[PDB]
């Protein structure tokens, strides 16, 4: 329930396939991470409420709440949930995927695979994206786009 | 089998490991949710 950072982990030995974001009780990851399934959170189970496959983001217990979005001007920060390493905070400017509908925030940093779904941050803390969906340019130096959701 | 386990608070950290370039492409986004670069 508490507001914060989690790994999502699965079941021998555990691994860690992704990140996700705990905010006004709601869960909120990328839909790649889980694929929409289950997951336990203590004694307690978080269904999956809303998902979307082309925005690759899905949200457990609740609609998605995450609304802040990149200002186009100042730095930003990862909070990056590597495996087996404690959360840190990458900072870094984000460059742009231009699309026909648009200009989309998106920061060039490579972290293993299991990072997909941590947050990327505003200076205000506020959480204007998720990490992990991306593209190459040329020999796997990964882009991620700043993928933010609709309140 | 999957489950959840709290990894910090979402804070800005003050003078943090800066790193990154960033780079301006032009991408297209399919239905299946996957970015690709075009021309």
């Amino acid at each position: 329930t508490t507001d914060g950072v989690y790994r999502v982990m699965t079941r021998l030995g555990s691994t860690q396939v992704g990140v996700g974001v705990m905010q006004e009780g709601v869960f909120h990851t990328m839909w790649h991470v889980t694929k929409g399934a289950a997951l336990r959170s203590g004694e307690g189970r978080l269904d999956p409420y809303w998902g979307d496959v082309k925005q690759d983001l899905v949200s457990y217990c609740g609609p998605w709440k995450l609304d802040a979005a990149w200002d186009g001007l100042s730095e930003v920060q990862l909070l990056a949930v590597p495996p087996g390493e404690r959360a840190k905070n990458i900072q870094t400017l984000p460059g742009i995927f231009k699309t026909k509908d648009g200009d989309i925030g998106a920061v060039a940093l490579d972290y293993p695979a299991g990072t997909s779904g941590s947050p990327i941050l505003d200076k205000s803390g506020r959480v204007i994206g998720l990490y992990g969906n991306g593209v190459v340019i040329k020999n796997g130096s990964y882009v991620s786009a700043i993928t933010q959701g609709k309140r | 089998d999957m489950y959840i386990e709290r990894a910090g608070d979402i804070t800005w950290e003050k003078d943090a490991e800066v790193t990154g370039n960033s780079p301006r492409l032009d991408v297209a986004l399919d239905e299946s949710g996957d970015f690709s670069l075009v021309e």
